[PDB]
């Protein structure tokens, strides 16, 4: 509804990185954070089984 | 206070004139509406025909002796000056670091460049 | 025929295939010579002569009429070494006549030759595996890694069209002292022509990744007179 | 205006962005998504859950990215002639990359249909495979694609024009179009008389469709972000790069679209 | 410091973030091609038990870690993004965040690879992935998987550094500069994006088409349902021969700048440089076919193949002469940059006629798959991409980090490293001649003589890459030092003889592009006023 | 933004003022570099017999 | 008084370039007429001394 | 365009007459032997008064001393010194191997 | 201009001194010098012009060369050094490694090649693989 105004002066007023900027950048980067954390720990811990050989049990 | 939108080229001071008024209820944003900071700056200078951010090639009609060197205008303390010779390709390429303090001499078309700064920083 | 040590050259002919890739070679390797001589000297020269030189030509950029020799120069040398070339490739990718025609198939490490010309009792092909002969069972006297199990027999001064295929992975028949080299891939069938000039034994190998037994994977083709090679058959 | 002013500001038209994570967060996402599916299409992995976080992990990598470069041209005013030249010359170079890509299938189709191979029956399409009619479904999608070009066109010159209502609807309708092509697409997938492991022919089938397929998802993607920009007043009647760089994908989209087309259907058939 | 590099913007920070993954990259592929050329010493399973596979896995390895890992990291993206905003005066490098992608996604790469070596059996198709040898029949496992994740990687990497160099210089230009004013390794950086931009889209698809056969059980490639890897064969050619040219025109730019620096006298005919290096990519796309004449095309296909695959001789010839002409009438200031270029042309001139030697489809047939491939493409590669970065290390160095190296350490590495790959590849000409098949961990005992003294070669040129490590460090801890006291070279151009010594001290740096004229490590945001230019 | 510059401030890892040596971490990330292919093999010739 | 000299890096331009094309000439001349004539005279003697001994 | 040898020795003579300090002279000097002609004796004769008006006698010496360099037969180096000893000897300029003997 | 002459105990033998001398000496003997340079050159004794010649065109500073009178042998002393560390470092892994094959022996080779001479192989190259003893 036309903030584009509102937006730049609080965009341009703001001592803060860029993406932190907009009023709910917490709520989009904090569970992005620790999806991604999730995300890129979690394949790491099943290369130890795959130079072991040990494949996923299918239950 | 309240600080103004900057009608002109010649009303800006800082960035924080340079935002202006948006649409108004269902219209399409136009450029002078909702244009901020460096574009807005270039989208007024294109309008007074002011061209900002100058990219006139190096001055290279005259040979620039010591006595009278070729003035070349700056924003910082030093500048980089490309000079191919007095017509505008007589020699190579010769890059040159004019400063405040030195003046730079070509040294194979004998040009003399001396800077003088904007500043203010 | 077969490889021998600080070799620097080809190994001897049997086939006008071999030979005349040879002639091509040595024509080349002219031309080779004279430009690879011509670079070397200049930057000899060049190098020990402007190495203490204290003033230098910079004002020298252009020169259109070197500029030009040395354009169309390469292009005269590259028509000259391609004459024999095309020559050369479109003789020897006829197919005159074969007298004889016989498939090399080459499954997982090893090789099966079918001369499927040729009876053995009455009619049916003759074919035999021919399996590399391992290091703890080399007698004394045996090449490694190069003489097999069983050799390829065929007989000498005789049109042959060896039909190379593969089954699994693509295997290449290869053997450099009948000038030979063509692929196998499990789709298509690959002819090539052959005439071997004298008797005697011929080693190659596998000129194709195929696995961890590529290297002790080779060729040996036995080449004898046409009595011999028929008694062998009848023997096959 | 007086030096004192001009002192104060770039020199230069060009766009220094600010220290971002967003490229090392992709490139471990894309780490994390490669090393998944390598570990799950061999059993290592009990479940195809992996792949998915890592791929939504990617997803909004990518859109917090796209955020900040619109935060960059819309609240900061970066995005002068300069940058957005070559913005667009950039997506240029990445549309011919794609197509390049297309060429590679082109190249595997016509060199599997040239020279059948003889296990294929030496027909093409190979026998027992019953080839898609192109006139039922496939005629729907082509005239439909083709009219949401006309209309994005239509809504882009509106915008140009100043008029709001005309560019929104025409952009939305052009959206619906795409998401009823790729509806109709995946319903053409669903009742096929062969699959994308039955041979050559559906093996480079499917893989130059289904392409298309995330072609056009990630067209229809670009639409609704540019439907939600324009609907707010983000794009200009002046200023747009990204409603350009629609066009310019959804015009290439249905080139390459009217290209798979006749190769396929009337000349594999 | 976080935000400086793993959150980096500039050009500058991610180029020498490119050129530390590329020298470690460069160490790891040595040492698999140390542990190749130590263990095909000598007829027998003498270090590797058996394991043929393992012998592949290496050489796969030390191929890729040479070509996509070291040589295109530190060329293209070292050299290429720390040097082209700077010559053309753009301030900082356009699409900057992808910048940075690129570099972030080369290392992630280095890990899936280095676990597909790690993994059941490791890649063993060689550095081409040729089915259906790379097919799920005769690899299993993830190794082969994670190899092509490595390629696609690397491929993404690649064309988004390609897509912001064409950028860069065709709109970020500095205020002076037409397209035909640039320098010769702008040109030859652009030229090899372009390259990039058209040759990788089709090795990605290829590459795709053949995981999706390994794991999705299609049949691109499959004989068993109409597939045939000759098509593989023709989709990464198109890429890889492209590829080739990708890896040295880049050294053909640092070679130029490298000679019209150390004879002092302009490059004998620029125009004519740039036009060679576009028609040798654009040829380098029509010839792709040279690779496979083994595998039965027809016979005018491969008549037409050898005639496109000579014609590249011509603009190469040119460069090569005219980089001669150039030298000849200068004053040769005999640097380790300048031994380095010479080296270079003879090398390159020695690899390019055994190209053209095997460009020939008769000759090709004795030839194809021998160790007389290897030597030819070791040369060129080896030769005109190594000694390029060495040069353009040597050159580039003190401008870059303000620290000054030994020259007696460094001509003593130079000629340790000149004599050792000398050793090492010109017996495999020998080699190839004789019959020796490529990529065979054993060989039949008549080939042993060369395989020996090629592997002392070895041992003397890793010997010349730890001293140049050792240069390395010397340079970064004693760089100063070696500023003040007299074991370095300060100036690359020495005073003309008619020049006083104060004169030459206020006017101490004659160069052609502006990379010269900046500071001891150059600022973090150079041009603050676009830099102007007749 | 402003970043440090000078002779050291160009580079990732820091040199003058440290407190293990310089030489240790300049050495050990091209002997790491180096011994990858060792560990490769290591492990590759474990997972068959021998060491 | 002095004659005007010139054109002396011509004239040496077109000396090393014909020097470098004999030194060329002469490397590949020993190449062929020595190594390459050899191989062929051998194997030449070799297939008649063969067909010789067929009689 | 390139310029013939009469050409050449009127322009340096008077690039010689217009320079007015040692950067120039000495560039002057520079680009007027880094060509594939060694100047006539006019040329030096310019050079040297260009030398005498800026006070530096080393370019005078290095005048003659890449003349020598840049010359072919050691017999016009003597034919070229000869010609210019009278200027020489009214300068006083000492020639570089006489300067230094040994 | 100036006094009648430079000081002989300030500008004998400036070759072997001009580099360890502190900056300010070299300014004020340039600038004495140069003052004196102004003179009919016919009064500048040898001492003088030597001085001057080496301070212009002196083999120091901008004219030091790229090596050093001594750094030819250096790089030939490392070169070799570098070259028999190669081998010896080759030699000893090659010590410790494997056994060699069985086949690289005199007698196993000699009736290889009696085998070959058997079959007329390589009749006018070479068919005797010795290469070992
Ligand atoms: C970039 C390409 C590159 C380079 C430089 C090399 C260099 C070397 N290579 Fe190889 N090689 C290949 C790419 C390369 N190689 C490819 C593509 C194959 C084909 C694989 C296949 O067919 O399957 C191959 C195959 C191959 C074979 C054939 C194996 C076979 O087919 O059986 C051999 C055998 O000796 C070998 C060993 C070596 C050795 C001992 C070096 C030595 O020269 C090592 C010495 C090199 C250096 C010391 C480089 C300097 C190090 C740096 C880190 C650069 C430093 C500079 C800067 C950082 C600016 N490699
Ligand atoms: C550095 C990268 C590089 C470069 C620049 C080249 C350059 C050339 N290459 Fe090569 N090549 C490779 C990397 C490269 N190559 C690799 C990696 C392989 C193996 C791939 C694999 O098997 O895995 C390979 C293999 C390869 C093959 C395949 C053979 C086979 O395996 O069956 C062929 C065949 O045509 C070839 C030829 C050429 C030719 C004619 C040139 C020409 O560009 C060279 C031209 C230069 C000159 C000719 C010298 C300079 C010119 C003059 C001095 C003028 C005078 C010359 C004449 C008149 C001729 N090379
Ligand atoms: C530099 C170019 C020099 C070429 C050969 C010099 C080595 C001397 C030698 O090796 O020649 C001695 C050898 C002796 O070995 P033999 O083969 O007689 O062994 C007999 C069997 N037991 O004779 C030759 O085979 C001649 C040389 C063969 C050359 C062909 C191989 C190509 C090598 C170079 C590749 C191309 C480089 C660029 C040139 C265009
Ligand atoms: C195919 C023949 C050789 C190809 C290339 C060989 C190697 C290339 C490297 C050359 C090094 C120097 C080049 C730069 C010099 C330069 O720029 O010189 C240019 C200058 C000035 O220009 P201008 O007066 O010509 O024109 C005025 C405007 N440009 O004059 C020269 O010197 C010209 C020299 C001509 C040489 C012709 C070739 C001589 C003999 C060729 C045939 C010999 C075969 C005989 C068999 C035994
Ligand atoms: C068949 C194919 C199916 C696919 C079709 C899917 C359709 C895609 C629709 C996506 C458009 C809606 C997104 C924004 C909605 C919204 O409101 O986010 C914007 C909201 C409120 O708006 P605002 O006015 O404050 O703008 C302010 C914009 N900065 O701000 C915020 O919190 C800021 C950040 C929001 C997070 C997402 C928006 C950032 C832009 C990047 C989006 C890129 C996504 C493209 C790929 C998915
Ligand atoms: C990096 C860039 C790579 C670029 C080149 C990509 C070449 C491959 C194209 C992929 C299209 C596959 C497809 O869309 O497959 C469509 C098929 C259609 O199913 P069907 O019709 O057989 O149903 C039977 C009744 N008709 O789905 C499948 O069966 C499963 C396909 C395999 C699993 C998905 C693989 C997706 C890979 C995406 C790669 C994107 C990058
Ligand atoms: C993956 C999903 C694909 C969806 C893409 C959504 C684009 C949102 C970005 C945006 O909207 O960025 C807006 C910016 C600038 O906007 P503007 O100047 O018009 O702002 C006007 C306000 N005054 O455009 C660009 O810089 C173009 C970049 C296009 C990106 C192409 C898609 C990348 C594909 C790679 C995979
Ligand atoms: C996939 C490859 C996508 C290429 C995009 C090129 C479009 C032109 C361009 O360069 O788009 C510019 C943008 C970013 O630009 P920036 O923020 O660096 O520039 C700031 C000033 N313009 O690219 C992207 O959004 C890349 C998005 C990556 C998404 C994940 C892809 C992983 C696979
Ligand atoms: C660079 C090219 C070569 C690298 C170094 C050469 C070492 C030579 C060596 O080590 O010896 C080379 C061998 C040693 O012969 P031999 O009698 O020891 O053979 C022992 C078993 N019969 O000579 C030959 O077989 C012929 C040599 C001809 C070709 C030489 C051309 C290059 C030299
Ligand atoms: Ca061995
Ligand atoms: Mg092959
Ligand atoms: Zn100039």
């Amino acid at each position: 509804a036309n903030k584009v105004i509102q937006l730049q002066k609080i965009f341009q007023s703001s001592t803060k990185p860029l993406w932190w900027r907009h009023p709910r950048s917490a709520l989009y980067l904090y569970p992005f954070y620790a999806i991604f954390a999730v995300a890129v720990v979690t394949p790491l811990l099943y290369i130890p089984n795959a130079i072991r050989g040990i494949k996923a049990k299918k239950a | 206070p309240v600080v103004k939108t900057a009608q002109n080229l010649a009303e800006v001071n800082g960035p924080e004139t340079l935002i202006g008024p948006g649409a108004k209820e269902g219209t399409v944003p136009t450029d002078l509406d909702q244009e901020t900071g460096l574009a807005r700056l270039e989208l007024l200078g294109k309008l007074e025909g002011i061209d900002v951010f100058d990219t006139k090639p190096l001055d290279s009609s005259r040979k620039g002796t010591m006595k009278d060197p070729i003035i070349i205008e700056s924003y910082d303390d030093y500048r980089y000056v490309g000079c191919t010779g007095s017509p505008a390709g007589s020699h190579t390429i010769m890059w040159l670091k004019p400063t405040v303090n030195e003046v730079a001499r070509c040294w194979e078309c004998g040009s003399v460049y001396k800077l003088n700064p904007v500043g203010v920083p | 025929d077969v490889p021998t040590p600080y070799a620097c050259y080809f190994q001897d002919s049997a086939t006008p295939n071999q030979e005349g890739i040879l002639e091509l070679h040595d024509n080349i390797m002219f031309y080779l010579l004279v430009i690879l001589g011509l670079v070397s000297w200049m930057l000899y020269t060049i190098v020990m002569t402007y190495s203490k030189n204290p003033i230098a030509y910079k004002y020298i950029k252009h020169g259109q009429t070197i500029e030009v020799i040395w354009t169309i120069f390469p292009a005269v040398i590259l028509l000259i070494i391609a004459f024999p070339s095309f020559i050369l490739l479109y003789l020897c990718d006829e197919v005159i006549s074969p007298a004889m025609t016989i498939k090399a198939i080459g499954y997982q490490w090893y090789w099966k030759y079918e001369y499927s010309d040729f009876i053995n009792d009455s009619g049916e092909t003759v074919e035999f595996e021919s399996y590399v002969i391992p290091d703890e069972l080399l007698e004394e006297g045996q090449l490694r890694l190069l003489d097999t199990d069983t050799s390829m027999v065929v007989p000498v001064d005789t049109h042959i069209r060896f039909v190379v295929t593969a089954a699994d992975v693509i295997h290449d028949f290869a053997i450099p002292s009948l000038g030979i080299k063509v692929d196998a891939t499990p789709g298509r069938l690959n002819q090539v022509s052959a005439l071997i000039q004298r008797e005697g034994v011929f080693y190659g190998a596998c000129s194709e990744l195929c696995g961890t037994g590529h290297a002790n994977m080779p060729i040996k083709i036995e080449a004898v007179s046409l009595p011999k090679f028929l008694e062998w058959l009848n023997e096959q | 205006m007086t030096h004192l002013e001009r002192s104060r500001h770039q020199q230069h038209p060009f766009h220094m962005v600010m220290p971002s994570p967003w490229p090392i967060v992709v490139s471990f996402a894309l780490l994390s998504l490669a090393l998944s599916t390598a570990l799950t299409m061999h059993g290592y992995i009990g479940n195809m859950n992996m792949v998915y976080l890592a791929l939504f992990v990617l997803l909004t990598s990518s859109i917090l990215w796209f955020r900040d470069i619109v935060a960059e041209a819309t609240y900061l005013g970066d995005h002068t002639m300069a940058v957005r030249k070559g913005i667009n010359l950039g997506f240029l170079m990445f549309v011919l990359s794609e197509v390049l890509i297309f060429a590679g299938l082109f190249w595997a189709y016509f060199h599997s249909a040239m020279s059948p191979d003889v296990t294929l029956g030496a027909c093409w399409p190979p026998v027992g495979i019953e080839a898609v009619q192109p006139t039922e479904l496939p005629l729907l999608n082509t005239i439909i694609l083709l009219s949401s070009g006309a209309t994005v066109t239509y809504s882009h010159h509106a915008l140009i024009a100043g008029n709001r209502n005309k560019a929104l609807s025409g952009l939305l309708i052009t959206f619906w179009l795409i998401v009823i092509f790729v509806t109709c697409q995946y319903i053409e997938y669903t009742n096929a008389a062969f699959t994308i492991s039955d041979g050559v022919y559906g093996s480079v089938f499917y893989a130059g469709t289904g392409l298309h397929f995330l072609h056009m998802v990630m067209l229809a993607a670009m639409l609704g972000v540019n439907y939600w920009r324009m609907r707010n007043y983000h794009l200009t009647a002046g200023h747009h790069v990204g409603y350009e760089t629609t066009i310019i994908y959804t015009h290439v989209l249905d080139v390459i679209w009217l290209f798979l087309y006749v190769v396929f259907y009337w000349w594999g058939v | 410091m976080v935000q400086r590099w793993l959150y980096s913007t500039n050009a500058k920070d991610i180029a020498v973030l490119y050129f530390m993954l590329a020298i470690f990259s460069g160490m790891a592929g040595t040492a698999m091609s140390l542990i190749i050329r130590l263990e095909l010493a000598a007829p027998g399973s003498q270090y590797l038990h058996g394991n043929s596979q393992l012998f592949n896995v290496l050489v796969v390895g030390h191929a890729v870690l040479m070509i996509f890992f070291l040589v295109m990291p530190a060329l293209i993206g070292g050299f290429g993004n720390y040097l082209l905003p700077l010559m053309i005066g753009a301030t900082d490098t356009a699409f900057p965040r992808i910048n940075n992608i690129a570099f972030w996604v080369l290392p992630m790469g280095l890990v899936c690879l280095v676990t597909s070596t790690l993994v059941e059996s490791g890649a063993g198709t060689g550095w081409t992935v040729y089915p259906p040898l790379s097919s799920i029949q005769a690899h299993s496992g993830p190794s082969v998987d994670l190899a092509i994740f490595a390629l696609h990687l690397t491929s993404i990497s690649s064309l988004l550094g390609a897509i912001n160099f064409i950028v860069t210089t065709l709109n970020m230009r500095t205020n002076g500069m037409t397209m035909h004013k640039l320098p010769l390794f702008v040109w030859s950086i652009f030229i090899t994006a372009f390259l990039l931009l058209l040759s990788l889209p089709v090795l990605s698809a290829g590459i795709t088409m053949l995981l999706l056969d390994r794991n999705f059980n299609t049949s691109f490639f499959e004989v068993s349902g109409g597939g045939d890897p000759i098509l593989y064969e023709h989709l990464f050619w198109f890429f890889g021969h492209p590829e080739v040219y990708i890896l040295i025109i880049p050294g053909f730019g640092i070679i130029s700048h490298v000679v019209s620096t150390y004879s002092k006298k302009p490059v004998f005919g620029e125009i004519s440089m740039v036009y060679a290096m576009a028609s040798i990519g654009l040829l380098g796309f029509l010839v792709w076919s040279h690779h496979m004449y083994i595998v039965g095309l027809d016979a005018d296909t491969r008549a037409y193949f050898t005639s496109a695959t000579m014609i590249i001789a011509i603009p190469t010839g040119i460069k090569i002469f005219s980089w001669l002409a150039t030298i000849h009438g200068g004053s040769i200031r005999l640097a380790t940059p300048m031994l380095y270029a010479i080296a270079f042309l003879f090398l390159f001139t020695m690899g390019g006629l055994t190209g053209v030697a095997l460009a020939n489809a008769s000759l090709d047939v004795a030839f194809h798959d021998t160790y007389y491939v290897v030597g030819h493409f070791h040369y060129v590669l080896s030769m005109g991409a190594i000694f390029s970065l060495f040069a353009g290390y040597y050159y580039w160095s003190p401008q870059i980090l303000g620290l000054n190296y030994n020259e007696k350490l460094a001509q003593i590495q130079f000629w340790l490293i000149f004599i050792g790959a000398n050793v090492i590849f010109f017996p495999m000409h020998f080699l190839g001649i004789n019959g020796m098949p490529r990529r065979i961990p054993d060989y039949p005992d008549a080939f042993a003589g060369w395989n020996y003294v090629a592997s002392i070669g070895s041992f003397i040129a890793t010997l010349s890459l730890f001293l140049f490590i050792y240069i390395l460090y010397d340079q970064l801890v004693n760089g100063l030092n070696n500023k003040v006291n007299n074991k370095s070279v300060i100036y690359n151009k020495a005073p003309d003889f008619v020049e006083s010594n104060t004169i030459f001290n206020l006017n101490t740096v004659k160069s052609s592009s502006i990379e010269f004229l900046l500071t001891s490590p150059p600022a973090v945001h150079s041009f603050n006023t676009p830099a102007v230019q007749s | 933004v402003h970043f440090k510059d000078g002779v050291y401030e160009n580079i990732p890892f820091k040199v003058k003022g440290r407190k293990t040596p310089y030489a240790l971490s300049h050495f050990g990330f091209f002997a790491i570099g180096f011994a990858v292919p060792f560990v490769a093999c290591y492990v590759q010739l474990k997972k068959s017999g021998a060491f | 008084t002095i004659a005007p000299i010139t054109g002396t890096i011509k004239r040496r331009v077109i000396m090393d370039i014909v020097l470098g094309f004999s030194l060329g000439g002469v490397m590949a001349s020993y190449w062929w007429w020595g190594f390459h004539m050899d191989k062929i005279n051998k194997r030449e003697k070799f297939y008649a001394e063969l067909a010789e001994r067929k009689k | 365009d390139e310029e013939t040898f009469e050409e050449f020795t009127a322009r340096y003579e008077k690039e010689f007459d217009e320079a007015y300090d040692l950067f120039e002279v000495q560039r002057v000097l520079n680009n007027c032997f880094s060509y594939d002609l060694v100047p006539a004796p006019a040329v030096i004769e310019k050079a040297l008064r260009a030398a005498r008006r800026v006070n530096d006698l080393p370019t005078a010496i290095r005048v003659f001393e890449a003349l020598k360099y840049k010359v072919e037969n050691e017999d016009q180096y003597k034919a070229y010194l000869d010609e210019l000893k009278d200027v020489r000897q009214e300068l006083g300029v000492p020639l570089k191997e006489e300067l230094f003997p040994s | 201009a100036q006094t009648h002459a430079l000081s002989n105990a300030a500008v004998m033998d400036l070759q072997s001194r001009w580099e360890n001398m502190p900056s300010t000496e070299q300014q004020d003997i340039v600038s004495k010098l140069s003052e004196r340079q102004k003179l009919p050159w016919a009064q500048l004794t040898e001492p003088e012009k030597q001085a001057v010649w080496y301070i212009s065109y002196g083999e120091w500073g901008p004219r030091r060369p790229v090596l050093n009178k001594g750094d030819s042998s250096f790089i030939a002393k490392g070169v070799a050094a570098g070259l028999l560390f190669s081998v010896g470092l080759f030699a000893v892994v090659r010590m410790a490694g494997g056994q060699d094959a069985k086949t690289m022996n005199k007698e196993w080779q000699l009736k290889s090649d009696e085998y070959l001479k058997s079959k007329n192989a390589n009749p006018w190259g070479g068919y005797s693989q010795v290469q070992s003893k």
